[PDB]
Formats: structure tokens, sequence, C-alpha cells
């Protein structure tokens, strides 16, 4: 018996890639991710209006966790841009993206994947900073957003240079999240498993919890990208995108879940690892 | 040609903090001079400002905590491409 999402993407890899995570604080000594995530000194969070590290700990586990991770050989570096309530700022995220590029210039390693499991409204400056970091050779993966809306109205989802990931469930259908659900439209690059994802729970050192969202879906694509770049390190961003589409399951999403005008614009692709 | 932008989702706006984005290829030294220049011009008008951060590496510019009353003046600073009011992002 394996978590459904790990079976869905399979038709210790990712060791050549470092995955940066801009999220809440992380419980770095949880058994699922201990020794796999290096916590940077970076913190830039707004004041608030076991739970502080819930979101980031689960996502670190989805990417590289011992028992339930996608790219179990990848190393991760974490930056805290979301406060205890999961809220951050565009400026804090900009400073974090600049910190990643500064860190890379000071001590270069192999291919870098940056996971942005967050969203705000369309931001010219956040899209420009993502565009610049992607043009600099870094791979960015972001959540499409959980607003049951057009991803082009949110950032970094609307940045064309970022790999924007929507969420699908075990029936390969778009995830519902309360009254809302995955975003869609022409700014989404592909979908990935984002419902009932088993992953590290920060409640205890061996606890696991299932979570749903486009952040979980984006973490799956960050893990798949880490595996793909480790196997073929010379891939450009355009080639990595070609591979993600190529190895994806095609036309399995029932496009009737999307609004009528978004059906031809939304890619009908569910991510998967190469065989 | 310098423009002002703020989040279209009004509850997510964070007024009082602005990201001043300078033209591509503006150097760190030029961004620091532009930030000092805004602080001097605002102080002559009786306004207190704070330069929270100076950007370089991806985008040239700076993060400033100031009254939005200073935006018309800030858009006339040398090297300015655009200014964006800070806004919230959320865990997905």
């Amino acid at each position: 018996s394996i978590p459904w999402n790990l079976e869905r993407i399979t038709p210790d890899g990712g060791s050549l890639v470092e995955v940066y995570l801009l999220d809440t604080s992380i419980q770095s000594d949880h058994r699922e991710i201990e020794g796999r995530v290096m916590v940077t000194d970076f913190e830039n969070v707004p004041e608030e209006d076991s739970k502080c590290d819930s979101h980031g700990t689960h996502l670190a586990g989805v990417v590289s966790g011992r028992d339930a991770g996608v790219a179990k050989g990848a190393s991760m570096r974490s930056l805290r841009v979301l406060n205890c309530q999961g809220k951050g700022t565009v400026s804090g995220t900009l400073i974090g993206l600049e910190f990643i590029r500064k860190s890379q210039l000071v001590q270069p390693v192999g291919p870098l994947v940056v996971l942005l499991p967050l969203a705000g409204g369309y931001s010219r400056v956040l899209n420009a900073a993502c565009q610049r970091l992607a043009r600099a050779g870094v791979v960015l993966v972001t959540a499409a957003g959980n607003f049951r809306d057009d991803a082009c109205l949110y950032s970094p989802a609307s940045a064309p240079e970022v790999i924007t990931v929507g969420a699908t469930n075990a029936q390969d259908q778009p995830v519902t999240l309360g009254t809302l659900g995955t975003n869609f439209g022409r700014c989404v690059d592909l979908f990935a498993p984002g419902e009932d994802i088993i992953g590290a729970s920060s409640d205890c050192s061996t606890c696991f919890v299932s979570q749903s969202g486009t952040s979980q879906a984006a973490a799956h694509v960050a893990g798949i990208a880490a595996m793909m770049l480790s196997a073929e390190p010379e891939l450009t961003l355009a080639e990595l995108r070609q591979r993600l589409i190529h190895f994806s399951a095609k036309d399995v999403i029932n496009e009737a879940w999307f609004p009528e005008d978004q059906r031809v614009l939304t890619p009908n692709l569910v991510a998967a690892l190469p065989p | 040609t310098a423009t002002f932008h703020r989040c279209a989702k009004d509850p997510w706006r964070l007024p009082g903090t602005y990201v001043v984005v300078l033209k591509e290829e503006t150097h760190l030294s030029q961004s620091e001079r532009t930030a000092r220049r805004l602080q001097a011009q605002a102080a002559r008008r009786g306004y207190l400002t704070k330069i929270l951060h100076v950007f370089h590496g991806l985008l040239p510019g700076f993060l400033v905590k100031m009254s939005g009353d200073l935006l018309e003046l800030a858009l006339k600073l040398p090297h300015v491409d655009y200014i964006e009011e800070d806004s919230s992002v959320f865990a997905q």
C-alpha cells in the first residue's frame, strides 16, 4: 500500500538538484525530513492579525520526505516568508527571491528549483522578479491558486516564465477546496495530485497528515522537476517544460468542471515521472 | 513614463509600504542614491520615510515605508520604472 499520489505519478532521485522553499517555518527535525532540509537564516514575515510550521513541514515532506516524498534524494533549503497564519507580503517574497539568487552566486551548486506555494493578486513586480530569476537559469514552480478562478489574476501564478501548477484529485479531476478549488486557465501549465496528500505533520516528530491544495500539487511538480533535472542536468527551462508535458497523462481531466470559456485555454495534463 | 500600481484585490493591499522599481541595468549605487534622494525631498516636505531594503540582483530598486502622499514626487525620481504598493500573499 502506497499514498495514491505517489502511485499516480509513477508510470532516491533528484540528488543533483537543490529545492528552495519559500513558506512558513518548518519543523526541520521531523523524522520525515531531518537532514534533508537546511533552514536558512532568512525570515521576512508580517505581524500576526505546532501550527506555525504546519504548511511548510508538509510541503518539505511532499518534495523529499523519507517515506512519502517524490524526489527522496533532493536537498532542500527553506526561507520563511509566511507567518504563523500563512500570510506573507509581496516585498518579503521579493527579498526572499533575491536572497536565493545571492546565495547561488556566492556558492553555486547544480540546477536549482524554487517552490512558491503561495499566491496574492496579480503583481507586476513579483512577476518581473520571477521572470528575471527564471531568465537567470533558475526553475520556478508555483501553486496556481485555490480560488476556483483564472490563475492569470494571481501572482506568481500569472508569470509566464514560472511553471504554474493546478491540483487534481484521485479521479484525475480538479480539486474542490471548501466552496473554492484549483485555479485554471491559460496561465496554468499543468495539473498534479493535490488532494488527500499524505505528508509530514508538525504535530509530532513521526506524525503524518493529509492535505489538499495547489501548494501540494506544485510540490509534486517541484519533485518531478528535481528527478528530471537530475537525470538530464543540461535541460533548459523550455526543454524541462517539454518533458513535463510529454510525460503527463493527457485529456483525463473532465474539462466540464472548468467554466465554458476556460475549457480550450486550460491544459488537460496531469504530471507524472518519466518511466 | 513611471507608473503606479496597487493590488486590484482591495482587502489584500498593504498601504504605506511601496516597492520602487528602477529601470533594468540601474546599478546598486544608483538605487541607493535614488532612495537617499526620496528621503531628502520627503523630509523637506515634512514627511518621515524609512528605507526598509535596497534591491539588487534581480530587480534594481528599494522598499520604502512612507505616506502615499509622496507617490507623485517618487514617480519623478531618476531611474524609476514603476512603483507598486505592497500587498499580501497567502499559503496555498
